[PDB]
């Protein structure tokens, strides 16, 4: 049910794009990146603006209308924290089948009962909070991440961090390889997508042939994607997987930055989840620098290039 | 964020949790006098200072311990002298201590029963998770390891909130019984509804215990608050001293600078908590050893790479520089200039490596190619950290 949406991470062409929030600074700004990126954003909504527009498109007061007169088929938000989570949930409401939520801060108390409502239904699919987006390179572009420095090609990216990311989409383009999509899950504790999310699609799709993990310390979700690597990514015809894992210096006890970046009560460790990845059959890369090299070799060693 | 215990303990009782009675004090007279006004038959006097480990802790007057039970007024009054204005170094502190300016003055309660229980939100369920144990007075991962199975959960469903029925099986297997177990279901859902109402990510009791006398008592708590709640959290917020914070960070965060002191002597400057983190690791990767993180966030103001820098510097323990900054928005000529302008007005003595990435990246170590400021630049993060590393030997 809420595993069924997950067919939405997948944007492209087609995609129909709406901003909530889209009056603000960081809405306005971005919507002004998507467009001249080539995303199709048709509308937006504001509370109190619905009959203007801006950046020659309609404003509505209600996701429900903007989806409905518009035909949108994915929402953006960049509504500040106090109202992120009831815009979030507003979305969910007016069934939007895809939500990336940017927005940084949502209390987390918020996010929980966000996610009670989202995991009981199956029209909607959230990635987020504190994420950069999502990006099918040279189709579709939702969020804050740099369009230009991506390139469509083969390697399937999830991803906890942004700039992070930014860095190993870089890195493949330094060595001829592409992106078929990269979906950044973002940095929160709990959000709408996890890694497993992502792998599966990435499973999935014939135009990704190589996936890059990129996680880093706190919670279980790469323990979660080790365990269904072992379980999906084995036999005659698995996928290459490389990844980093951020945080091996990080000290016990503290928020690395990112809010659900912290190692508590023992958990959260950057080595147990690299070694968890490991025995899953997951090529981790040590250094940071190395996930171009390291998935181009993986390829290479396939006689995939 | 973090509470002094004798503040979160106000905290609770003002929402019907069961705590101790008890004083604050400032001076030694104030603790004698808090004492005798107590009119109990024992008294506990503690220092109250934020890390873990007071009892087994020493101060720097000479006494041992710091917390301690007696009947005599007296010798509060007297303990207190020796605590207040000292410091007091645990196995949680730093070396050199930490000043107590308070102490609190409570009724010492007699304990039968030790458990342990807490409130937090669990990554892997989703929705709040209740923790008892009838083993308390432990570390809780230690129960984990020796005896598993005398762990209990409970998931909370956060739309219905805590049945009773929840709270009753806690409260059974926990161990309380009889009237004392309705009490414990009872302390039970007010912890939760005050775990809720603060936005706690945690609210940890231990020992959750019971008196001979009869009563529930939360004897010693921990709650972690959630920094995104802030906004809605202001009078609790507003408690939060940063007495005890490491300098430097309190300084950073006065920038919304997120600033997390490591040991070593490479300082890094980076945005993006992800990349920071990187940064910290492909450093020590290369032989070199991080002495910091420090992410920039996103809003990166010049005042912010100037306040960023002046953190670094100020730290006498600082050999060098890595700056790693990835561009994509903003042009790296840019970035690069409010680098130069705030190393020249900051006069930095020290050796900087920067890694420009993104956007006009040529002309960026171009712009700061032209500078005559102990700056290098460096073409990929691998060599950013051996220059940095090279940096320092
Ligand atoms: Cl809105």
């Amino acid at each position: 049910s809420y595993t069924a949406s997950r067919k939405h991470l997948y944007v492209d062409k087609n995609t129909k794009v709406i901003c909530q929030g889209f009056t603000g600074k960081q809405g306005t700004f971005h919507s002004q990146q998507a467009l001249e990126y080539g995303t199709n954003l048709v509308g937006g909504t504001t509370p109190g603006k619905g009959g203007k527009t801006h950046l020659g498109l309609p404003v509505f007061n209600t996701v429900k209308e903007a989806k409905e007169q518009t035909g949108a088929t994915a929402s953006v938000i960049y509504v500040p924290p106090p109202f992120a989570a009831a815009a979030i949930n507003e979305a969910i409401d007016a069934e939007v089948p895809l939500v990336v939520c940017i927005t940084e801060g949502i209390p987390q108390q918020d996010m929980v009962r966000v996610k009670h409502r989202l995991l009981r239904q199956g029209k909607t699919r959230l990635i987020g909070p504190n994420c950069p987006g999502v990006i099918n390179p040279g189709e579709c572009k939702i969020g804050i991440m740099p369009g230009h420095i991506h390139k469509k090609g083969r390697i399937g990216i999830v991803s906890r961090s942004g700039t992070l990311t930014y860095e190993a989409v870089h890195q493949t383009t330094q060595v001829g390889l592409g992106q078929s999509l990269c979906v950044g899950i973002g940095g929160d504790p709990f959000n709408g997508t996890d890694f497993t999310d992502c792998l599966e699609i990435f499973l999935n799709d014939p135009a990704t042939e190589g996936i890059i993990l990129i996680g880093e310390i706190g919670g279980n979700a790469e323990e979660n994607a080790a365990e269904f690597l072992k379980q999906h990514n084995s036999g005659p015809k698995s996928k290459p997987v490389v990844s980093f894992i951020a945080g091996l210096t990080a000290p016990p006890g503290r928020r690395m930055g990112h809010a659900g970046a912290i190692i508590a009560g023992g958990k959260g460790g950057a080595k147990e989840k690299i070694t968890a990845l490991q025995s899953a059959g997951v090529v981790v890369s040590m250094s940071p620098a190395q996930l171009g090299t390291t998935i181009y070799k993986e390829f290479e060693k396939r006689k995939m290039l | 964020m973090n509470l002094q215990e004798y503040q979160s303990k106000k905290l609770m009782s003002d929402n019907g949790v069961k705590v101790q009675r008890f004083f604050v004090a400032d001076t030694a007279n104030e603790a004698l006098e808090a004492a005798k006004r107590l009119n109990a038959k024992e008294i506990v006097l503690k220092a109250q200072i934020l890390a873990g480990g007071r009892g087994k802790g020493v101060f720097s007057s000479g006494l041992k311990g710091g917390v301690h039970l007696t009947k005599d007024p007296e010798v509060v009054g007297q303990l207190a002298k020796q605590m207040i204005g000292y410091n007091l170094a645990t196995k949680q502190t730093p070396k050199e201590g930490v000043k107590v300016n308070k102490v609190m003055v409570a009724e010492a309660l007699d304990i039968s029963r030790e458990t342990y229980l807490a409130i937090l939100m669990d990554r892997s369920c989703n929705g709040p998770v209740l923790v008892g144990s009838p083993q308390g007075g432990v570390d809780i991962e230690e129960v984990a390891a020796s005896n598993p199975e005398l762990i209990f959960k409970e998931q909370i469903d956060i739309i219905e909130g805590i049945k009773d029925s929840q709270a009753q099986r806690m409260a059974e297997n926990l161990g309380f019984l009889g009237p004392l177990q309705n009490q414990a279901a009872d302390q039970i859902k007010k912890l939760y509804n005050l775990f809720l109402k603060i936005d706690a990510t945690q609210v940890e009791v231990n020992p959750f215990g019971e008196t001979p006398e009869g009563q529930v008592v939360c004897f010693d708590a921990k709650i972690n608050f959630d920094d995104n709640a802030e906004f809605r959290q202001k009078d609790i917020f507003a408690m939060d001293d940063k007495s005890e914070n490491e300098p430097i960070e309190n300084e950073a965060a006065k920038y919304d600078l997120k600033y997390i002191g490591l040991d070593g002597n490479i300082a890094c400057f980076v945005n993006g908590a992800g990349l920071a983190m990187a940064t910290c690791d492909i450093i020590f990767l290369n032989g070199g050893k991080p002495a910091n993180f420090l992410d920039l966030g996103g809003g990166v103001k010049e005042s912010q790479v100037y306040q960023a820098f002046k953190l670094l510097t100020a730290d006498p323990k600082v050999e060098a520089i890595l700056v790693n900054i990835f561009g994509g928005i903003v042009n790296c000529a840019i970035i690069a200039n409010g680098i130069t302008k705030a190393c020249r007005e900051l006069e930095l003595k020290v050796p900087l490596v920067v890694r420009l990435e993104g956007t006009n990246v040529h002309e960026a170590q171009n712009i700061l190619t032209n500078s005559g400021l102990p700056i290098t630049s460096a073409v990929d993060l691998e060599d950013a950290a051996k220059k940095a590393v090279a940096s320092v030997t």
